[PDB]
């Protein structure tokens, strides 16, 4: 395929990534519209979590669909430097907040299995709002060194010129991002879901438990599509291997994770399943009394 | 005495019913009863079917969709009427016998039965901006004439009247609702004891709450304010365990208590709908068409019942929350608070 | 368990008076305090009512925009401001309490205050207008309603001077506190109660009420005398 052709003719994998962006924005639009046109607040604790995760991934879809237009819409090749920097920063922050928000879903809806006797006391609306503000501040502060000039945060923003041919990652940066964003995420998911799976065994179990059959599915596919990103971040930045096409495929899988996730979430829970299994197929008088004879 | 009549818009399908408002006990269900009178000359071969659908409406108050309709029904029982069930001899009631005696042998009766583990007829508050079908669970009884269940129900020949299922008070109450939670702060290991009590457990609607608080502030801190508020816990259970925490009436009093001092005086609260007009998501007990009603009667269930199957469950718990001060060697006015739960079943009596 | 009445006097036309009634033992958030006017030598007529649980305020044709009625839950008191009094407002005002949930007639009343002035709509019809009967005479008084109400009517036995009391509601059940001899029945739009054993104490004027629609109003009025 064509190489160094951003200014020469055109690029063909733009179609693949625009398909990924279209899928991501479609799934996130349908999840947001389901949760906003039919306000149900189901599992109120997890409700704001999953709604903000849908928001964050919709933003990641829009901001990584921006290149699909503004890569060949105009005379590209003038001021992409700060554009690439801010775009890589914003997409990486959005993906970090999506992942940490899923981890916080797992750690919050775990107390509904072990400690439900005072569950409505630890988690409130103000506490969860503070937790979301803290999660966004944490993602911004952990990815601030990316814009500070210490390196680029993964292969999210290699679609441009400088940050594909000139920018290089730092081992001191990939170690940081693994150590305080991904390794704690694995720790939280392990230490929560192992305890959960120790209790899914029956005593021989509620709507609070029947959500596990879909949340375990969600996190399992999320880690299946997240596996070939941490290894590649720890590999190429440590100067052991570097494959253009493999990096493209891995990054595409790791961004399409947030396209496949809302689709299978809506395909899991029955508030949207009733909206598909039933939707796929396609004046009165006055209540007057009478007279009944008594005994 | 009196029997309700609805009649079809065409003027053919007329359904009678004994009592629009139906009671429900812990382990006994009041059965619905009614008769259907229709001209057999019109019904050449069509069969009249009468059903009870316990609708759950959750999607706004706007128009429906092409195929979504944002609805689900937790219990749909259909009973044949034409012919008058020759296969099974239903236990004909005194009301049914009297109704069939008032008219001729033309009418054919029907009878349903409701499992106890079903939600009381409560409709959530539509809100001021919404104008349409309301949220919440709403019972329904409809009779239609057709040849099969899968066939379309002809609305121009369809009759529909709304019933409501409402629970009535337990005559014998429990001892009292009491709860006492203390809290020890990091500054000093001298926790303060808080005690709360109510007059009874079952309250007729509109009766005054009589909360009796008792605090012994032994810590080296001051209680800035005391907040008392009955909070409507509307446990919506569709496929989840979503919970709501809407307050109903909050009364405050700046009756501060000095450190190493006690304080005990009763407060009076009254839950009512006049000042809760704008609180969206509130639970109201029953709606026929639009008539204003009381707050949601507390749906009591039998002890040990499966509390994870029902449609909407509302319960009332009063919070005795008081805010403390973080004054000290290095501290600001902002601080935390300690609150105690207290449940009580505010719901109607029986005439 | 009882409601007092106060604020009587004589007011010239164009004046105002904030006549108020106070009740003890009746929760204001469980009882909708009413307000009625009995014209001098004529029939009683409902004028205003406030249901504090709902925060509503209903009026009548001669009352809407004329006077103001309010109540406070702190003092368990209802204050009726009789602003812009006219010639037609000359009446005695009785403060009456009804169960604010599932209206069951007017249970408790007040002593009443006399107000005088100096320098759609439905109407129940009661027959006979006057009657004289002795002890043991079977007497039936018919209250014929122009528009058919939903079997929700009440009868009141108002002796001279004293405030009327409640005996029947929905024409079926007698209020707890009355002798079991009293009865009642419904026949279409015609409502009839039976008085046969006419005791000396029971000889008093009777009145029919229909609590079905807004602008709730009494009938025409009947009297019981000795033949
Ligand atoms: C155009 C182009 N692509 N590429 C790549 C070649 C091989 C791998 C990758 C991986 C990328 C990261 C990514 C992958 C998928 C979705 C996204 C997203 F940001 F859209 F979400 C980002 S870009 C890219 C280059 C390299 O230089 C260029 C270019 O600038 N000139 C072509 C030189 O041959």
């Amino acid at each position: 395929f064509g190489h160094y052709s951003v200014v020469d003719v055109c690029i063909f994998e733009t179609v693949v990534i625009v398909l990924l962006t279209f899928l991501i924005i479609a799934g996130n639009l349908t999840v947001i519209f389901v949760f906003h046109c039919a306000p149900l607040l189901h599992h109120y604790t997890t409700s704001y979590f999953i709604q903000t995760m849908a928001y964050a991934d919709l933003f990641v879809g829009v901001s990584c669909l921006v290149p699909t237009l503004s890569l060949l819409h105009y005379s590209t090749g003038v001021h992409e430097s700060l554009t690439c920097q801010v775009f890589g920063y914003i997409i990486s922050v959005l993906k970090s907040v999506s992942m940490w928000c899923l981890a916080c879903i797992s750690v919050d809806r775990y107390l509904a299995i072990t400690k439900p006797l005072s569950y409505n006391q630890l988690v409130t609306p103000c506490r969860l709002r503070i937790c979301i503000i803290l999660i966004w501040i944490y993602s911004c502060l952990i990815f601030l060194p990316s814009f500070f000039g210490w390196g680029k945060p993964g292969y999210h923003g290699d679609i441009f010129e400088w940050c594909a041919t000139s920018w290089l990652t730092s081992a001191y940066f990939t170690g940081f991002i693994v150590c305080l964003l991904y390794a704690p995420a694995a720790f939280v998911v392990c230490f929560t879901y192992f305890h959960i799976f120790k209790i899914c065994r029956q005593h021989t179990h509620s709507p609070d438990r029947r959500y596990a059959m879909v949340l375990f599915r969600i996190t399992s596919v999320f880690y299946m599509l997240w596996l070939p990103y941490i290894i590649y971040f720890l590999l190429e930045s440590s100067r052991v291997l570097d494959n253009p096409t493999l990096s493209f495929l891995t990054t595409w899988l790791a961004i399409s994770n947030s396209f496949c996730n809302p689709v299978i979430y809506s395909l899991s829970n029955s508030v949207f399943r009733l909206g598909l299994r039933r939707l796929s197929e396609t004046e009165s008088a006055t209540t007057a009394s009478s007279s009944l004879a008594k005994d | 005495t009196r029997v309700f009549k609805k009649a079809s818009p065409n003027g053919k399908l007329t359904v009678y019913l004994g009592k629009r408002d139906f009671v429900d006990h812990i382990d006994l269900v009041d059965p619905v009863d009614g008769v259907v009178l229709v001209d057999p000359e019109y019904l050449k071969e069509r069969r009249v079917y009468v059903t009870l659908t316990v609708a759950f409406r959750y999607g706004r108050e706007d128009l429906d969709v092409l195929g979504l309709t944002f609805r689900k029904d937790l219990f749909v029982a259909n009973v044949q009427s034409f012919p008058p069930a020759p296969e099974d001899k239903k236990p004909l009631t005194r009301l049914q016998e009297r109704l069939i005696k008032k008219l001729g042998e033309h009418a054919y009766p029907f009878t349903f039965e409701i499992p106890p583990n079903l939600p009381s007829s409560v409709t959530l508050q539509p809100g001021p901006e919404d104008t349409g079908k309301a949220l919440g669970v709403d019972y329904e009884v409809k009779a239609f004439v057709a040849e099969n269940l899968e066939e379309k129900i002809h609305k121009r020949n369809s009759v529909r009247l709304v019933i409501r299922k409402v629970q009535y008070a337990p005559e014998r109450p429990g001892p009292q609702p009491t709860a006492e939670t203390t809290r020890q702060f990091l500054m000093s290991d001298k926790p303060l004891h808080l005690e709360a009590s109510l007059d009874k457990e079952i309250y007729y609607h509109g009766e005054p709450i009589s909360v009796n608080v008792h605090v012994t502030n032994n810590t080296n801190k001051t209680v800035k304010k005391i907040k008392i508020s009955v909070r409507q816990y509307a446990d919506i259970v569709l496929f989840n365990t979503a919970q709501y925490k809407v307050p109903v009436a909050m009364e405050e009093a700046d009756d501060t208590v000095a450190p190493s001092s006690t304080f005990s005086k009763v407060y009076t609260l009254t839950p009512f709908l006049a000042n809760n007009r704008e609180k969206r998501g509130l639970a109201l007990d029953g709606k026929l068409k639009h008539e204003d009603t009381n707050l949601a009667s507390s749906t009591l269930l039998r002890e040990g019942a499966n509390r994870e199957i029902l449609g909407i469950i509302v319960s009332y718990k009063v919070k005795v929350k008081l805010v403390v001060s973080r004054g000290g060697l290095l501290g600001d006015l902002a601080s935390s608070d300690v609150a105690v739960e207290l449940p009580f079943t505010l719901m109607h009596p029986k005439p | 368990v009882q409601l007092v009445e106060s604020g009587g006097g004589l007011v010239q036309p164009g004046g105002s008076l904030r006549l108020s009634c106070a009740a003890s033992g009746f929760n204001v958030y469980s009882s909708s305090i009413h307000w009625v006017r009995q014209a001098p030598g004529k029939g009683l007529e409902w004028v205003a009512s406030i249901s504090s649980y709902y925060g509503y305020t209903y009026y009548a044709d001669s009352v809407k925009g004329r006077f103001t009625i309010s109540a406070d839950t702190s003092k368990n008191t209802a204050y009726l401001q009789m602003n812009s009094l006219r010639a037609e407002d000359t009446a005695v005002y009785y403060c009456a309490r009804s169960r604010q949930f599932w209206y069951s007639g007017l249970d408790y009343w007040g002593q009443g205050t006399l107000v005088t002035v100096s320098s759609s709509d439905i109407q129940m019809t009661q027959s006979p207008s006057s009657l004289s009967a002795s002890v043991g005479d079977r007497v039936t008084i018919t209250c014929r309603a122009s528009q058919s109400v939903s079997s929700a009517v009440a009868w009141y036995q108002q002796k001279p001077g004293k405030a009327p009391k409640l005996l029947i509601y929905s024409a079926s059940s007698l209020y707890s506190g009355v002798p079991s001899r009293f009865s009642g029945s419904r026949s279409g739009t015609d409502f009839t109660l039976t008085i046969s054993s006419l005791q000396p104490e029971d000889f008093a004027t009777y009145y029919c009420q229909q609590y079905k629609y807004v602008p709730v109003t009494f009938g025409q009025g009947t009297k019981v005398e000795i033949k």
